[PDB]
Parts: C-alpha cells; structure tokens; sequence
C-alpha cells in the first residue's frame, strides 16, 4: 500500500500555468499505475491522466491533453502534472490516485487517493 | 471492496482489494497433561460399577503404553523446499533431554500456565491443561470402592469417563498421524486455550484481534507434536503461526490460454500467462503465492503462508499493465493445443472457447444470456449465475464486486505462426521474442544463398572452344576475332 | 462385461465397458438445528448429578460459541478452474440477509421438511433433523429443582449427552475444517437423512436410483457448509451431487514409456502416450478425465467430475487405432530416459522392461511363469497374481473380464534416432513429426546446394588481365590476341 | 551416524547414514464381527432405562443396515501401481456361497484361526468383538418383558461401550466408501495389531522393526470393507511386509544453479533432477523421487517400493562428479533464475541471484553469513534459520557433521549463445547432444555460406560482349578494338 | 453409445454384387471402429471387414479379400459393405458393429450392434 | 552395506614395492567410492588414495605422489594400491575404505571399512 500527498494547487489567471506533484511514502510507485483526477464543486471525479513507469505511455482526458503533461520521475517516488493554457472550467480539486492491476480511467478502481490539492483558475 | 479487471489482450483477469495475513514465522508453546502413575487394581470382583471403573482404566493405561512409544521416535516446482515442524521438532528434542520435564513440573506445581526458560536458554511458554493425576489419585483411589471392591456412585463411573475422554482422543489423533497433527483439534487445545495463548503471544495487539477473530484458520495451520511422557507428565509442543505480514494488499491473478481461432483443426498457436496465483505487497517487493489453491480466503483476508511463496520485484504488476512493458520480463507459456475451458475468477469466468466447443452463460430464472464465440471472452456475475464450456457446467463466485473489461487485441495474433515456438513450459515475452528473431534471421540467410545462386550464370559450353558473355549466353571468342573490332568508349 | 486391448504398437491399453456416472451439477439444501438460548443453570448446591448436566451444558455453550466465531466468516494442466463450493456458498449468502432465519422457522413449526423460497426467488428444501431446544427448555430445566439445585434420575443425565452428542460432533467436524467438510460425515447427515433427500429430489427415477444405491460415494461428493447460527436456529448447507449424465459407455486408457532396446547406453530414444486417463460418450463428444485415480469406480460404474474434464471430439478414440490417424492429433511426450516400470490396468499389466532390470509375472501358486524381455510388453490377469519389475513387486487387479493382446510394430523403430526430438513433455504426432520434416529439410537443401554449385562458374583470377572461358576453366585472352580466327567451312 | 555433503559445482546435497525400512509386499487378514439378529424389543412401557436400551439398539440396527448398503522432480517417470489390489482379491472371495461358513466355522471355539478359502489362499481370521453372545445372552435376558424395564442403570453404559466400536467402524467406512487408510484403532487395536505382527511371514528382525514402529505400519495399512452376513461383519486389513530392511539409504537435496551476470535476463540456469531417497536394495539402487511421501523416524527411512525406480549402483556417481562416463546424471535447464533455499538434513542450500537478500542467523537472529549472488551452503551448527526475500527456513536440528566440498559451479562451462535452456527432463548427455546439433548447425550454415560465395554472375545485357577481369565484367572490344577514325 | 441399423440384404445369384449399408444414429460413427460380421446358418458369427474413418484403414477377412469393400461416407454417418463376386457360401445375416477401442476382429471385443440383414445367394 | 577386506601386507625394504588389495563382499564396489588410508603408531588416519570407478577419477595425497598407483578391476570387485619406492615413514597400518558421496578425502565421511593390514618398511 502506497500513501500519496498532492502539492502544488493555487490560484492562476486565465492563460497561466501550474505544476502538481505528487510524493509517495511507505513504498514507492513502482509497479503502480498513478492517475491524477479533478472534481469540481457538485461534479463527479473525472479523469485528468495516468502513467504507469517513469518515461512509459501515457493517457490523457479528451479535456486536458495538448495541454497537461504527465511524467514520474526515475525514482518513482512523484508523479508530476505539468499544467498549462488553464481555463476557468480546470477549476477543481485534484487528486492523485494509484491502483495495482491495469491503466484505466474509472476512478472506483483505483486503490489508493491523495487528499486532493486546490486548483482555481480566474477569468 | 472487492474489484476486478479483464484484460482482453492477454486473457488473464486481476481480482483486487484484498488485504494479506502471512504466516512469516512460527511460535512453538508446550502443552502438559499431569499423570497418575497407576499400574493395576487389585479387586475381589462382582460390582458392576467397579467393573465398569475397571475397564476406563484399561483404557487409561493403553493410552500410557501407545503414547510411550511414540516418544521414542503452473510455477509452482520454482519454489524452494522447506521442513515444516523444524521449528517445533527441534524444541521436542530439548524436552528429551533429562532435567528438563522436572523443570516444567516445578514451574507448573502451583499454577496453570508458566513460562519456563530451558537448556536451550529459549523461553517457551507452557500450560497444564488436564490432571487425571489428582483425579485418580484423589477422587478415585481415595473412593476405591472398598478393598471389597465395590465403588458406590454410578456418577463418578460416568465422570472418570468424562475426564479420561481427552486424553483417550488426544492418543487417538497421535496414534494414526505418527505423533503430528494438522490441523490442531479441539482435543489438543481447545477453543479456550488458543484463544488464552494467542493472548500470551510476543504480537501486536493487530495480530491478536487478527489470530483470535479467525483461530479455524490458525488451527489449520497450526501442528502438534507429541514429545515425551515420563515423570507423570505428558508434554506435546504446539506450533502456531506467525502472521508477521498482515493487512497489506494482496491481488489475485487469473489465467486461461489465448489461441488463434483458425478453423484449421491443427493450424492454430496458443499463449497462456503462467504467473497466475496470489501477490501480496511484503516490505518494498511482492510475495507471489503459485499455489493460489493452497492459500486460505476468509472474505477479503488472504492467509498464505511464505514457505509457497517467491520473492518478486514490484514492478511484476506491470504484467497487467502491458506484458510487453520493458520494467519486467512477463511469464508465458506456449503450445498449439486449443482445447477449450473456463477459469471461475473471484467476479466472473474467463471462458476460454476454441474449435466446435458450446460456450454459453446463463442465471437460474431465466436460462442462456450470452454465447460466447470462438476465442477468449469473459462475463462477470452480475446477472450471471453458471457458465458452460462443452460437457462442463460452473457455478460463478457471487461475491458482490465491480468487474471492468479492458478492451485490447488479443495479443496471439501479433505473432507470425511460421516462426512461433510452440513449445514452452517455462518462457517468457523476451525469451519468445528473441527465438523468433533468430529464426527470421535463419530465414533470411537462406534466402540470400538461394538469391545468390539464383543470379549465377552456368557453366560455358565444353568443346575445346573460346567463350565470352554476351546478352545472358556464351558466345565464340573467335566469332570477334574474325573481324576488327573498334574502342567503344 | 469388462474388456481390455493391449496395444504393442504404443505401448498402451484400453479397458472398456464401463458405465458413466458424472457429476455435472450441484444441488443444495438447508440443514437447521432448533437450538435453546439459556445460559447457566443458575444455582449451585452439592448434588453430583447436577454437576454433570451442567458439565454437559457447558459443553453445549461451548459448541454454540465456537459456531457463532464461524459464521463471522500428464494432461493435468490443460484443465480449467472451478469454484467447487460457489452454489453452495451463494445459498448460505442468502441465509446471512436479515429475515430469512424466519421463513425456514415458520415454514418448519409443524413439520420437520419444507420447501423454502427466499430473496432471490431461490427456493430450497430445508429439514429439521433435531431440536435441543425442545429438550433443554421443556424437557431438562423444568426437573432442576431449584431450592435444592438437584434432579432426581441418573437416567436424565445419559439422555441428555445422547441429544446434545450430535451438535458436539458437527461442531468439531466444522472448527477443523474453517466451516467445510468433505466427505459429508453421518453425523452432518444421516444415511436416513440422505437417501430422504435423495428421494424428494426434483431427479430421474434412474438418478434417484443410482444415488441411492451409491449413497457412500455421494458423500464423498459432497460438501457440508456452515452457514448461521442466530435466533434459536443453527443452518449448514449441504451441496449434493446431481448426475446428469448416467448410463454412457466409458473407458479407461492406460499408457506406459515404450522406448528402443538398443544395447548401447544413451542410445535409445522413448515415447509415452500422455492422454492416459478415463473417457465417457457424452452428448455428441467425450469427457476427458486426466486424473483418473480422482473418478471412482464401483463395479462397472464410473463416478467422475466434470469440473475435472475436457471436452474432446469422439475422433479422441482413433489414437487407439492408428496413432497416425489424420483426423486427431494423437498426444505424446518424447524423452531418452528408459527406466523400467509396470502399469497396472484393469484386466492387466504392461510392463515397460528396459536395461539389466529384471522383469516378471507370477502365480500365487506357481512362482514364476512369464520372464519379460526388454521392451514394452502385457500380461493378462488371468492366471497372474503380482508382476516384479525391478525391485517392485506389483499385485495385478483380480477382477473378471478379458483381455486382447494386439500384436503389431513398436512405433518408436519408426523414428531416426539422431533426428528425433527428445526432451518434449507437451507435444503430439504431427508437432515431432513437423520438427522432424524440418531436420530432414535442413539436410537436403544443403546437399542439394552443394552438389549444384559445382555447375557454376567461380570467380577468374584477380591479376588486373582479362579471362575467357574454355573447358570448364579461365584462360588469358591474350593468348588469343593477334590471331584472325577464320571460320573455314 | 548422519552426515552431509554439499557439492558446490552442483549445487545439491547428500545425507547419508540413514537405514531402510521399504514396504515390498503385502500380508491380509479377516477381521470378523460377530452379530445378534435382534431387530427389536417387543414390549411396551414407561421404563426410561429400556427406553435408552431401545435407543442404543437402534444404533446397532442402523449400523448394520448402513454396512448392507456399503457390502453391496522425476515422480512422472514412476509407474502406476493398484494399492488394494490385493486386499480387495481376498475381499471378493469372501462373498462367495460358502466362505462366510467356513469363518464361523472356524472360529467358533477360538477367536482366531487360519482358514483355507475357495481359491486356495490361506489366511488369519480373528473375533474381535461378540456382540451376538453379549446382546443375545447378557442383555436380552435382563429385561423384564412384563413391565418392559431393566433394573440397573449399568446396564445402560455396558451395552454403550459394547456397541462402540461396532458405530465407529461403521462410521469410518460409510465416509471412506468403504476403504480407510490408516487404519484406525477401531479397526484394528493396538494389540490385535502387534498379534498381527507376530504371525507374519517375515523374519524376527522384522517383526521386531515394525512392531517397534506400529504407528507407521498403521499409517500405510488399509482396512477394506468386505460383507455383512449369517451374523458376521468381515473386513480385510492389508499390511506392509517390509520385506527390505537395515539397508544403507542416502538423500540427496538440490536447488537451482544459475549464472549471476547482472543484466536481469542473460542468465542460465540448470537444476539436478534426481533429488529424493535412494536406498540399496538387492544389488540395484531403490530411488523413490517424492521424498516428501517417505517417512523418516531418527534414522530410519520408511518408504514405499511402489513409488520408486529400480537404478544401477552407479547413480551414486552423480555425486562424485556429474560428467561421469558410467552414469547420464538427470539435469534440468532453464533461464528463471529465482532465489529459493532448501532446507536439507544437517544444513540449508542457499539459491541467491539477483537483489534478493540472503542470510543465516542464529538463535539470537544474529546474522552469521550473508549471501552473494549463487549457489551456497550452511550447516545447522550454530544456524536456526535462514532468510530468503520475504521467506524464513527454520533448519532442521537434528546431530550431525557436514562437508562444504569446493568445486567450480559447472553452469560456468557452458556456453549461454548454444544453451538449451528450457528443457525439463534431460541429462547430461542430452543437454551435450543438443549443443553438438547447435554448433553443428551453425558450422554447416558457415560451410554453406563460404562454398556458395565467389561465383560470378551475369554480365550486362547490351548486345555487347564482356570477358572477366579483377572480378568484373569489361568490354571485349577493350582489348580487342583499335582507334576508329572515320575519314573521307 | 451409438445405434446402428443394416439395410440392403437380399437374393442375388452367384456372381452377382450387393452393396449392404449401416447408418448410425444417436451419434455419427466419428471415433468409431465399425465393423461387418457374417453369420451362417448353423456356425459362429466371423469377422467380414472393418473400417474406423472414411477413406481410412481398411482390413477385410481372408475370405473376402479381392471381393469385398468396405467404406464409410464423409459425413461418418453410413457404413457401406460392398460385395463383389458373391458365392453360395457367403450367405448369411450379415451384421454392423461398432466399438470404441482399436481395430480389433474378435466379435466379442465389439461394443454396439445392429439388428442384422439377410443376404442369400443363389447357385 | 558393502563390507572390505584389506590383503597383500608385510614387511618390504626402502625402494622395493608391495602391492595391496581389498575384497568386496555383500555387494560390488559399484558406484562406491574406494579410499586407502593410513595410520602410523601414535598417529590419527592419514588420507593415501582413493578411486570411484574402474579407470576413473583417481587422487593421491601429495606425499604418495608419483610412487602410489590406485586402481580398481573392471568387475569392481576389488581395488589395488601398487607402492613402488617405499620409504620408512610409509610404515602404517593400511584401511581401505568405501562411500556414497563424493570423491572427499575426509576419513570421518567414509562409512564402510575394512580391517587394515600392516605394512612395514625397513632400512
Ligand atoms: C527483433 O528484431 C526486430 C527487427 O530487427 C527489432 O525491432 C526493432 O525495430 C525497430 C524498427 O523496426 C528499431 O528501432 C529503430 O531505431 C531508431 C533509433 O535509432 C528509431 O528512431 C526508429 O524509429 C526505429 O524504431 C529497433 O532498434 C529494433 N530493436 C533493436 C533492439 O534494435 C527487435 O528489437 C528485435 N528484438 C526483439 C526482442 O524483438
Ligand atoms: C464500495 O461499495 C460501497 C457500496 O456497497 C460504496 O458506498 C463505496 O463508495 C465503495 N467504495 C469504497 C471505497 O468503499
Ligand atoms: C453459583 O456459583 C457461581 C460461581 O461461583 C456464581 O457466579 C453464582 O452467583 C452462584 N449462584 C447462582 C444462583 O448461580
Ligand atoms: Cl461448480
Ligand atoms: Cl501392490
Ligand atoms: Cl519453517
């Protein structure tokens, strides 16, 4: 079993960028597969992307991707997601997530839940 | 809860949610029954009570003889070679040796249960668990009857019975196991006194809800070992578990061969998965359990026991990711026998279904409610009560879960048949891969001695004659030397 | 009438006549025990017979307790994966929902058997088999005279150990066994109990029958299930076999190494038939049973699983015609290990005798009377008692039939020793035949290049000056210069 | 009198020191019961201790209604034999006309006697149990069929004890289908067993090793349920003969040997196969491969001839050097190189490869030896187990002296690039054959490829002729043509 | 199990031909060995021809040898016998059998049988 | 259980040869390994030679080097040590030996042994 803490939320205009981190204790991420979820105020937990080894394939929400960027560092104790070209509507709490078995996007699947960072972007 | 996902690609399904209870270690205990040292009682005769104490003494002195003289004595072949009562056998020995038993019955004079420390300098706790010795000593050779021989209480025929039962069954269970028992009766340590020496164990209090809350499945891997009787003692050690890994994660892997589905009865090739069994997460790496049979599931508690056990990296989850992943070399095995089957996961049936095979799914009130085809398919339980594969009918899991089907080609038919090895117990995706790479190349260099011979030009004529080459034929050298002839550059 | 072919070609033997009885389903019923819910007699006193009532009390409590801790809770490889105890288990699911202990309480007031129907529209036959609680509450407690805490008759002391002994029993069957048992003890249900099952059962008359003149290899089948004990009511589900499939024609095939007898040691090359096992007809094709020492074979009748079976086409049976048939792929192992043994089969021996062992048949009471040469060979067993091979002394099965000795080439002197694939554990005629095809092609394309590249041209001479050629040979062009070659006809 | 070698070069064991005790033959005997045919006591009353007679009495009629119904590595390479073949032999000569009658003809004023049955076999039956005489004659008379009572509440518990054995067999069988092994004190007592002992065809020395171990014999005895009639209950109880006895035995332990390269994947491996008990027997070598199923009490070894291989004396040269002319020593190949441990007689086999963490501690876990990377060995001298990975070994303790016998591991003389790595019942010798077929193979492909080389091939199709030079093709007119000069 | 039934018997006169058939049902014969026996009046029934798949391995008596053919359909669902050159001598009932097992002549080792046809030839 | 009898002891002078040999009885040396050994007065057993099999592995102790020649028969009914050059301290009475195992020159892992015989060399 795998802890997970989120890091790196805030505020930003329209336009700007963030970067969330998320660190592994007791074990690390190897031969895990880490996804990161957001959840907006009075929606469901939705998939942002998921990676399952440092430098392996990724999968991105129809949402996000040209302009989010997943990665794990060599190490496999963080999972990084590099945020770019934020809009108003990435306005949620992110989470990171892990689970052994396979890389999918249903969020009842994964094992394993950071306690969420906050993400607010402005017009 | 419980959750499960079939990955398509590979036939294979992960059951997960689970959390872990392995046996690690053992701890060994000493058990004593106190003796009387009665050889025979002298009776005039005629009182049918006496008669009757008579014969449960018999009973009593055979069961002395008997014990006496038992004193005096698919990846699952990786796995290593253990001795299972070591541990237990090893404090049986030091009990032989003499000085000890006194020690024990010292230790044990006034109370009940008394740690006693041996020759050995271990500390093994011991229990008395019975005395028969103060029993006959006291309740019945006191009331002998008279020297008449004549007891005057059909209640205290009836209570020697009720006292001598324990050890007569206690003689029984070591008569036929050779002096070693498993699982441990209740005849060996009842429910109390497990529960009370649970209580005594060097555990954290985790591990003693976890032992006392599930104490049917310590009893089965439990063992008792009969040791000495001597001094008017009977002492057997106990040997429990120790459950050093508890409530880490464990997930279960399923199996079933992935073939080609060619209507050519001979043609096709088949993959199978061979990691299949149980994985629980154990300090940084994964204890893989080939055996899942062997291991015991109490709702979502896995007991396994880590002498079934190997010691893999992590990343072997990364199997169920993509078993082409480059982090760790996925176990596979080959062949070309297509015959059909089912694997019963822990949410559903994997049905493996090839050739002229009927595969179908069904529930109780309403009958079939999907036919597979040819291939490797699955279905969970929701709404599915049986599967059948040919001439056998299965009856699924029903355990509530959430099962996901993941979508993805079947992996078998990314392989050309003309240079697939057929034929491996114990391979692997990089070993498969490289065979077939040095049988390409054993290919092509055969085609280039054929290409090269294909362009060579025969032999010139044989006649005492000059040739040269000249639009694909040999042609006279006198032919140009009749004429003169120009520099054509 | 049992008969049995010996084939000297495969070094195998078919025993046949046999009749089917396989397990293919499950059916489960609801066993519940009435129980009394009081606690300590509550007084003390001298009397030495209350002692014992109570010392049988507390036994009882003992037993309720522990049951209330249990509810909280060669081809071989090619076969599938059950769940064995799933239909059972499901029941005993729907037993734990809150209610359902009413519906077979009620359904059961007047009556000790009653068809049940519960969540899940499941509907179940549920009997009564004894009831403690009639006997402790209105039969026991109302004699305890309380001001002087004593009863009055011995007699009421042996009757009740006789009524809680059975209780007692099938605790200590489920808390060794983490609530499952299998066989199904007597003490779980009664042979009265059983066939009463077996007779009320939605079956055939024939099914009906053949279980009930097998009701000792039923209970083999079996299992037992605790499932509840709450609200004055313990339930265990009982999961019987059904025999759907009664009456076909089965087999059973014996295989043995039939290996070369070459003098040389390492010389010789083995084969064995891996498809040993038992075969019954079964709706259009044939159930395969690997394992065969799992079916059970009373008289002529086989009793075996499907759970334990694949499903094969008929053409199965042509590997004991012609190994090469062209319509199934017969399943072999190869090696170069020719160790001596015997397979004892129905009506038989085959005696696979290789090296210096030495290798016999004997009569009870004419010592000696065949010496097997090396090779695979058979006798009968008729006028054979034991056959010695090596320093094995077998007995031979004495039951009657006869046996057919088909005499006929070893297939194993078919084979080229020194392209022949040893070391093969899962293959098959046409897989070592294909293997072979590729050795022998491997030879002749490299022949057949070599003899042909000596009607091509090698390469001239490297010495900066021009060749022609001329009787198979390079000559200087420059001989030939300054000649006008006419042609004169 | 134990001792132990381990072979470094191969990564196996031998203890040696043991005796043998092997089951070779079988000895039957009848067991009889006899019976009342009381299926009732007919009268009527109040009495409770008849009422607890009339319940015991339908325990005995439900016993005899239920006995009715039941009268009417290298293990592959063993055979298959028919365990009961002979007790059920004897069994089914018991239901013939006539048989039973000899039985209680016999054994009317004796309580054991030897019969001589139809098919010319001789056997010992005994009386183990007269419940005709004790229900006809001591209990029946007893009651009062007046009143419909009996006296005395001890006549309660006498018929109790009495019918016991009678339930408890019954029971055995009716759950065994008829066939139980071991044989349980039920069947057979611990006292009607060592009589057993002492009227078989075997030697005093064998007499006196199994009845000095009965709880053995028990254990590889079977009881066959044979027919209940005319008053007689019979089963058949087939006993080992441990024909074989006091004969030198050894053990012989092995584990993986592997290449320890660091790249994870390019290593090979081979185990030896032959792992299990051998013991001498009659010249020859008895080898029984699952020793798991062999029985070993202090030295004694008490397997099964039915499990094992009759081998040549010269498989012993397996351990004195592997590639031995005389014997093809059983090997297995393979690229899993898995760490594992073996737990032998006197010590442990270590098999360590990759990051798995390896050691041996002592009573106090202190650490006394920590792995590298292959094939090792400890002795329990001072050891009480070993860690593998996740795994922990107790070792076993029993007295002894080990020998760590050097050598260099031999999967270091085998070429990886021609290794038949994945074959799981080879030898020696074929492992050899296949690597000479590899090199073969490869040396023919080179001899094709250098003899097909360096021919010419065609030249340019121009209506021009060409002659060979410095391995081309040029123009004849190059040697041949002068300068063309058109003129006028 | 499998049921058989012969038809096609009848009188011929010597020198003639017939051609006898046995069709399966219950199931086909696939994974059969059928067999035809003859039995004349006053002697034991004896061994005619045998076949186990269509276009497969033949094996005929001794007194048949030359006249007789045995063959089976594709569909493995009929046996055909036939008789060539008829003989006084080969009247008889002629019988289909079938069994599981090998290619095996004796009678006695056939498992299955059909009810039997006439053939009568006249001198 | 093979049982050893040691023959061919007695007195010799320095430089001459002796040759002893050892019997099998019970069973052949077949699969045994055969040692010699010595033991001088006042001196422990002191390992000579020893042999597994007719023409096979042989090894001497280096102080018997080049002037002891061990062999065994190709029956292995009996094994020789051929002594040429001997020496005063070669004085010793001489055991055979026998062993499953290996080729170890341990004489406490040698479990089979013979009666010894005496050999004395004088100067
Ligand atoms: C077995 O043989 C195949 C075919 O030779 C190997 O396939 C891999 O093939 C790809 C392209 O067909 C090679 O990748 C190339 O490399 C450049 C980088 O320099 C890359 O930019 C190109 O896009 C292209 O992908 C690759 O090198 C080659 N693999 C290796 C190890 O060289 C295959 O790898 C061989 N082995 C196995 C186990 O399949
Ligand atoms: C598990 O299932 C329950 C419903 O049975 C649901 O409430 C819950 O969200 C699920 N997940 C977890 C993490 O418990
Ligand atoms: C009887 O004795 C027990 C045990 O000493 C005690 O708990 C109880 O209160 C006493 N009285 C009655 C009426 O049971
Ligand atoms: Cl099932
Ligand atoms: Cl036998
Ligand atoms: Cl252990």
């Amino acid at each position: 079993q795998v802890q997970l803490q989120e890091s790196g939320g805030g505020l930003v205009q329209a336009g700007g960028s963030l970067r969330l981190s998320c660190a592994a204790s007791g074990q690390t991420f190897s031969g895990y597969v880490t996804g990161w979820f957001r959840q907006a105020p009075g929606k469901e937990r939705e998939f942002v992307a998921l990676i399952a080894w440092s430098g392996g394939r990724l999968y991105y929400a129809d949402s996000v991707q040209g302009r989010f960027t997943i990665s794990r560092d060599n190490a496999e104790t963080t999972v990084y997601l590099q945020m770019n070209s934020l809009k108003p509507e990435d306005t949620a709490v992110y989470y990171c997530a892990a689970k052994r078995g396979g890389a999918v996007t249903a969020a009842e699947w994964y094992d394993y839940w950071g306690q969420g960072t906050q993400v607010t972007v402005s017009s | 809860n419980i959750t499960e996902e079939f990955y398509q690609s590979t036939c294979s399904a992960v059951s997960k949610g689970y959390l872990s209870a392995l046996r690690t270690g053992w701890y060994t205990s000493v058990i004593t029954i106190e003796l009387s040292n009665i050889k025979e009682i002298k009776c005039n005769g005629t009182d049918a009570k006496v008669k009757l104490i008579k014969q449960e003494l018999d009973k009593y002195k055979n069961a002395v003889t008997e014990l006496q003289l038992l004193m005096q004595s698919f990846l699952g072949f990786l796995l290593g070679v253990g001795s299972a009562i070591a541990s237990g056998v090893a404090v049986s020995k030091v009990l032989h040796l003499e000085g000890e038993v006194n020690k024990i019955k010292s230790a044990l004079l006034s109370t009940n249960k008394a740690v006693v420390s041996l020759s050995n300098g271990v500390s093994v706790l011991t229990s008395k668990v019975l005395d028969l010795k103060n029993y006959i000593d006291k309740q019945l050779l006191p009331i002998v009857n008279k020297q008449s021989c004549s007891i005057p209480n059909i209640e205290t025929v009836i209570e020697f019975q009720q006292k001598n039962n324990r050890l007569l069954e206690i003689t029984r269970e070591f008569s036929v196991n050779a002096g070693v028992t498993t699982p441990v009766s209740t005849y060996m340590l009842t429910n109390s006194e497990l529960l009370s020496l649970i209580n005594d164990m060097p555990i954290t209090n985790d591990q003693k809800k976890l032992m006392s809350n599930n104490v049917q499945i310590v009893r089965q891997q439990s063992y008792s070992i009969m040791s000495i009787i001597k001094e008017e003692v009977l002492a057997y050690v106990v040997q429990l578990p120790l459950y050093g890994v508890i409530d880490t994660p464990c997930w279960k892997l399923h199996t079933s061969p992935l073939c080609t589905t060619n209507t050519k009865e001979g043609s096709n090739i088949c993959l199978t998965r061979t990691d299949r069994g149980w994985y629980c997460d154990n300090a940084g790496s994964v204890s893989f359990f080939p055996q899942a049979e062997t291991c015991k599931v109490q709702s979502n508690r896995v007991f396994c026991d880590t002498m079934n056990s190997l010691t893999l990296p992590s990343e072997v989850n990364l199997c169920n990711v993509d078993i082409f992943n480059p982090k760790y070399d996925c176990k596979i095995m080959t062949s070309k026998t297509d015959v059909s089957s089912s694997v019963i996961t822990s949410l559903g049936a994997i049905v493996s279904c090839y050739g002229k095979t009927k595969c179908t799914a069904s529930n109780k009130n309403r009958g079939i409610i999907k036919t597979f085809s040819n291939g490797c398919d699955y279905v969970s339980n929701k709404g599915v009560d049986t599967v059948s594969v040919g001439n056998t009918l299965y009856y699924v899991n029903k355990q509530e879960g959430k099962s996901l089907y993941v979508k993805g080609e079947p992996i078998i038919n990314f392989y050309d048949p003309l240079v697939f090895p057929s034929d491996e117990f114990d391979a692997s995706i990089s070993q498969v891969n490289e065979k077939i790479n040095q049988s390409l190349a054993f290919i092509r260099k055969s085609d280039e001695l054929l290409s090269a011979i294909g362009g060579y030009i025969p032999e010139a004529p044989r006649d005492g004659q000059a040739y040269v080459r000249k639009d694909g034929e040999w042609v006279l050298l006198s032919t140009f030397l009749g004429s003169l002839e120009v520099l054509f550059q």
